[PDB]
RNA sequence: AAUCCUGGAUGGAACGA
RNA sequence: AGGGGAUCGAAGAUGAUCAGAUACCGUCGUAGUCUUAACCAUAAACUAUGCCGACUAGGGAUCGGGUGGUGUUUUUUUAAUGACCCACUCGGCACCUUACGAGAAAUCAAAGUCUUUGGGUUCUGGGGGGAGUAUGGUCGCAAGGCUGAAACUUAAAGGAAUU
């Protein structure tokens, strides 16, 4: 009979069988238990301002074969450091 | 443990209907049961049919046509506004213009127009096509 | 290995088929029979092909072969393949006149038929 | 097969049945009217007696019980009534 | 977010059924599997028969014959059995030869 | 042409106009000629063209399978799926084996009654593999709600109006485009009130003039 | 309606009860034949003479609605069949196959077995279930005469007999050439027994064949 | 099946297997249309004249066929025989 | 590795690992 | 005219890319 | 924890093989294997198919019970019973054939009657790893069981079949 109740008056097992499975999507998961306040660097913005402390360069991962030219930045509201990528051929120049 | 004696007619009539039979048995009996019949009789999608008195129950004998690819069963026996039968028409009937929802109102058991037409509503109960 | 191949048993499967009334058991007048008869491009093809002719034709004289035919077969075949008995077996005549039915053959009969010689018998394991 | 009448079967059909599995149930058993070779009263008895019964008049064996049908005992007049 | 791994399918079992050995390699195997054979030879190999009755008193003398039952673990009865092994088709069958 | 299969000797004598006898009598089509004779207005479309690769002791024989779709936008469809070692041929054969599977379409009304249907009659489905494609009708104007590869199917079969709801893996168009062709195929394979008339089972022109176009010798 | 012409016989009768087509299976009676009288003590089953005779005579009646005679099959895979199909196709304008079939003969253009009947007609439908099939595969009908442990699908008509004899197949061609004929014949019906013998078909074995190779030698 | 001016539409009206009443379509190739000879007296079949039966490709596949022709030929009315309705 | 040997392995770590908790606690 | 009959097995070492 | 303690035999000791061989093979053999009184409570604990209920295809055989048969045999030729045979039936362990269906397929009389989506009801899963780990509780003499994350990482992992 699919398992589920389908009778009349099951609603309350229906609802709480859903509070108790929604706990197996990443995405719900992270909104209610609150992953971007906590962890993730950026707290649940989308940008964010940071301090160069140094320039580094980043062995690819296979079977590619480059340096990335990335730099290691310091955050200004939590002072998490950081690695960041710098596009556009050049552009580690411009920046110090 | 029976819980639906019309879920369990109405599979049996589906069945042979699928198995190109001509007739079948059903137990037991029920009002409820000969009255769907008497819509589906009246509008065609089965023949006549005989209630067999044993002193417990009934049972029916239907004789059945080929007119019919679906006889089914909504459980549970959903409360039906008038706002409504439009929704379970859209999705439990093949088109618009044939196939009737079979509902029980305080005026009795009967199809969707004839519902619309006593402009009245109630309790879902299957559908036929 | 000396097995003989399709073409050669072709070639010589036809010519029983169609030039039966002739064809001596010799391999010598089989094979001038071949020159005069097919154009084989080569002597040692027409050599093999009398040869297997040959073959064929004594293994056809010491009794039937499966394959050929050659009209003269066939024709001996719808000579026989129609033997009408002086007495049939379903006359009764050839029995005493009767017919050695059982008990339930016999109320089969008197279910459907109408009058009919029988004698009955009663048969088990 | 694909069309038959489920009203009027053939009793031959109906008989070979289970007692519940026919159209309409009933009993297969049957009562007896049963008297010894000493008396000539009769006694009524169930075919499916579960009771060592008793002639009431000469205190003896009528019908031991079984799984099924009792077993009547030695040579007695029974009817099926 | 729970995770795991592989998983497996089947055959008729039973419940329980009590296990002999193999007779070559001692395994342990349950009875249903067990490939079973029966050994019935005569003590005597064919052609010894008509010297031992040439050299036996008591004319007739029996020629009786040793019997016993062989239980073969799968491996062992590969290795050595007539079982070898089969098709997907022809291992549908059950027939003795 | 020199045909086999009778109907094509009634066909190339012209009795046979239509083939809607063809379908109402069930006959197997053998030749694509008849069709192609039957229905000039019959255009194709090749919807995809993938290669498959058997492994093999040297290398892989590459083949290439093309799917195939035949139409004219009047209650008419076929698909042919045909693999072979060359893209050309492939489309050739795929093009004879899709005039070969053609099917009628019972394109009806959503609602109401007015000229020319636009929808089909019923909600329908078709299966194949994973993938389950349910057609459902649809009022005026809705166009062909679809992916491409379906639409262009319907456009073919003549299917103005219609919605579409699918299941599976939708990301294999073999299985996709068979079970739309099935559903389209089922169209007909329906009883509905206007189809309860009784009818007096027509006979077939196969038994009506035979000794017409039966085959004979013509020695000389 | 039939007239009372084409009834059951008493020489008819004779000739099956004879050739013993009445006598059913010792194994099985498959639910899809209720052509079963009584059934015989300590063995088969009995069969109906009458059902198989008003059977018979639909197939025949079908047989003869076929406009061109060239267009109806006569498969035989047994060989107690085969004579009997050779026969039939010789009386009637019918097309024998006695042997092998050839897969793709119904279906299968330009192949050069090619045919494209309007019925078919088979003696024991296990050992010729490849034309069954095929025939299902493009549209034609099924006589076979089947007997009652037979398998049931994909054939129509079926005529009860006895497939383990020569004398019943060969009675049972005999009758529905005896029948084919009397309809669309120059054939009266009642008056003439059509003299040809039954035993023009029943299969003579290689035996016999030599016994009466040594009656043509003696005289 | 037909519109506001009558105007009948849906082209092809499909034949119905008459052991079921269901619809035989067009990729049904198990399905079969028997065709019966009407006799007069002399015998003598009447080369033209037909009863004709469709059946379909599930009938003739599960096997019963042959049981739904008796019915239909007795009913018809050229058998006074195998066919009974109480089984 | 097997799943029942890094299963074994797990355990094995997991006493070491109540002990020297232990320790302190 | 003499005349008793047989089917049946195993057997070490061989890591890597 | 008592008793028992023949056999086999975690550990261990030894002979050999081996590049090594504290492994396979061989000989010894402690605990254990048995039992009593208590604990533990897991298993590929497997018909990885939850229970209940109805319907839907054929076939034969088998276990238990029942019915019927001028049935066979044993008896006391011939009676009852007992065992067998035939037919039927209820309930079970299962099996053979097929696909009207179902399924990704392997296969399935259920894994069918499900996009023509609803008979009743419980449990569990939501890509792979980390991890059934850490932590906290709870049970346990302990071994451990039950409950049970996150960070971080990753585009595949996996299932049936094909050459
Ligand atoms: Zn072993």
């Amino acid at each position: 009979g699919k398992g589920k109740p389908r009778g009349l008056n099951s609603a309350r097992k229906l609802r709480v069988h859903r509070r108790n499975n929604r706990w197996a999507e990443n995405n719900y998961k992270k909104r209610l238990l609150g992953t971007a306040f906590k962890s993730s660097p950026f707290g649940g913005s989308s940008h964010a301002k940071g301090i160069v402390l140094e320039k580094l360069g980043i062995e690819s991962k296979q079977p590619n074969s480059a340096i990335r030219k990335c730099v290691r930045v310091q955050l200004i509201k939590n002072g998490k450091k950081v690695t960041a990528f710098v596009p556009n051929d050049g552009c580690l120049n411009f920046v110090d | 443990t029976r819980s639906s004696v019309l879920a369990d007619a109405l599979n049996a009539i589906n069945n042979a209907e699928k198995t190109g039979k001509r007739q079948v048995l059903i137990r037991p009996s029920s009002k409820v049961i000969i009255k769907f019949l008497q819509v589906m009789q009246k509008h065609g999608y089965i023949g006549e049919f005989e209630y067999i008195d044993d002193h417990r129950s009934g049972k029916i004998v239907v004789q059945l046509n080929g007119r019919l690819n679906k006889c089914g069963v909504i459980s549970p026996r959903f409360n039906v506004k008038i706002g409504d039968i439009e929704k379970w028409t859209a999705n439990l009937l093949p088109a618009r213009q044939f196939g009737y929802v079979i509902l029980t109102t305080s005026a009795g058991i009967m199809d969707h127009e004839e519902a619309r037409r006593k402009h009245v509503s109630g309790k879902i109960l299957g559908f036929v096509y | 290995g000396r097995v003989r191949t399709k073409t050669v048993k072709r070639a010589s499967k036809a010519l029983i088929e169609r030039y039966y009334p002739k064809l001596t058991l010799d391999f010598q007048t089989n094979k001038r029979l071949c020159d005069e008869i097919a154009t084989i491009q080569s002597k040692r093809l027409r050599n093999k092909i009398a040869g297997y002719t040959t073959h064929l034709m004594k293994r056809i004289q010491k009794g039937p072969v499966r394959g050929i035919s050659f009209k003269l077969q066939e024709e001996e075949r719808e000579r026989k393949d129609q033997y009408v008995p002086e007495v049939s077996a379903l006359d009764l005549s050839r029995s005493n006149g009767v017919l050695n039915v059982d008990n339930q053959t016999s109320d089969l009969v008197k279910s459907l038929g109408l009058k009919l010689p029988l004698s009955v018998i009663n048969v088990s394991a | 097969v694909l069309v038959q009448d489920l009203l009027h079967p053939t009793a031959a059909s109906e008989a070979r049945k289970h007692k519940l599995k026919t159209l309409v149930q009933g009993p297969r058993s049957y009562f007896l009217d049963v008297k010894c070779p000493g008396c000539l009263n009769i006694t009524t008895v169930f075919s499916h007696a579960q009771t060592a019964v008793t002639c009431e008049s000469c205190s003896t064996i009528l019908c031991t019980p079984t799984g099924g049908k009792a077993k009547l005992s030695e040579g007695t007049s029974f009817r099926r009534k | 977010p729970k995770k795991r791994a592989s998983n497996g399918r089947n055959k008729k079992g039973r419940g329980h059924v009590k296990p002999v050995r193999c007779v070559n390699c001692s395994k342990s195997i349950p009875k249903d599997k067990a490939i079973k054979r029966m050994a019935i030879r005569n003590i005597v190999e064919a052609a010894a028969v008509r010297d031992l009755s040439e050299a036996s008193v008591y004319p007739e003398y029996a020629l009786p014959k040793t019997y016993n039952k062989l239980h073969y673990c799968v491996s062992c009865a590969i290795h050595a059995r007539i079982v070898r092994v089969r098709s997907r088709e022809d291992r549908k069958n059950r027939a003795p030869p | 042409w020199v045909p086999v299969t009778k109907l094509g000797r009634l066909v190339k004598a012209g009795k046979i106009t239509t083939i809607e006898e063809i379908f109402l009598h069930s006959l197997p089509v053998k030749e694509f000629q008849i069709i192609d004779t039957l229905l000039p207005g019959l255009q194709d479309e090749v919807m995809n063209i993938k290669p498959v690769q058997k492994q093999t002791r040297a290398g892989q024989r590459t083949r290439f399978k093309a799917v195939v779709v035949v139409g004219d936008s009047n209650g008419h469809v076929g698909l042919g799926i045909k693999t072979a070692k060359e893209v050309a041929g492939a489309i050739r054969a795929g093009i004879i084996i899709a005039k070969l599977s053609v099917i009628p379409i019972r394109r009806g009304y959503w609602g109401t009654n007015l000229g020319q249907p636009h929808s089909l009659a019923t909600k329908t489905t078709g299966k194949c593999g994973s993938v389950t494609v349910r057609l459902i009708p649809a009022p005026r104007g809705s166009g062909i709600v679809a992916s491409p590869a379906v639409k262009k199917l319907l456009q073919l079969a003549g299917v103005e109006d219609v919605y579409t709801q699918s299941n599976g893996k939708t990301r294999t168009l073999e299985n996709t485009l068979k079970a739309a062709f099935v559903a389209i195929g089922n169209t007909y394979g329906f009883l509905t009130p206007n189809l309860w008339a009784e009818q007096p089972l027509p006979v077939s022109p196969l038994d009506i003039y035979s000794d017409e176009a039966s085959a004979q010798k013509k020695r000389f | 309606s039939l007239p009372a012409t084409f009834d059951l016989t008493p020489e008819d009768a004779q000739l099956l009860l004879a050739a013993n087509t009445h006598l059913g299976a010792r194994n099985v009676q498959v639910h899809q034949e209720p052509y079963v009288f009584n059934a015989r003590p300590d063995g088969v089953h009995v069969i109906n003479v009458g059902k198989t005779w008003e059977k018979l005579v639909l197939a025949a009646r079908i047989i003869a609605a076929i406009p061109n005679p060239e267009d109806v099959v006569a498969i035989s895979s047994r060989t107690f069949g085969q004579r009997a199909v050779l026969k039939f196709a010789a009386h009637t304008g019918a097309t024998p196959i006695a042997g092998r079939f050839t897969p793709g003969s119904f279906t299968n253009y330009i192949t050069r077995s090619f045919k494209e009947p309007r019925l078919v007609i088979v003696t024991d439908p296990r050992s010729d279930a490849q034309a069954i099939k095929e025939a299902s595969y493009v549209n034609i009908p099924v006589i076979a005469l089947t007997d009652l442990d037979s398998p049931s699908e994909f054939v129509d008509v079926a005529i009860p007999c006895n497939n383990r004899g020569k004398h019943s197949i060969g009675l049972i061609w005999y009758l529905l050439a005896r029948e084919v004929l009397r309809l669309r014949g120059a054939l009266v019906d009642r008056t003439q027994p059509w003299s040809i013998m039954p035993d023009l078909y029943f299969y003579r074995d290689p035996e016999e064949v030599e016994q009466q190779v040594a009656e043509e030698a003696t005289t | 099946m037909e519109n506001d001016k009558g105007q009948l539409v849906e082209l092809y009206v499909p034949r119905k297997c008459s052991a079921t009443n269901r619809i035989i379509k067009a990729d049904d190739h198990a399905s079969v249309q028997i065709n019966v000879a009407k006799v007069d007296e002399e015998g003598r079949a009447i080369p033209g004249e037909y009863v004709t039966y469709a059946l379909s490709g599930y009938v003739r596949s599960r096997g019963e066929s042959d049981d739904s022709l008796n019915r239909l030929a007795q009913n018809d009315g050229l058998l006074k025989n195998v066919w009974s309705y109480s089984r | 590795m097997r799943a029942k040997w890094r299963k074994k392995r797990t355990r094995r770590l997991k006493r070491k690992r109540r002990k020297v908790r232990a320790r302190s606690k």
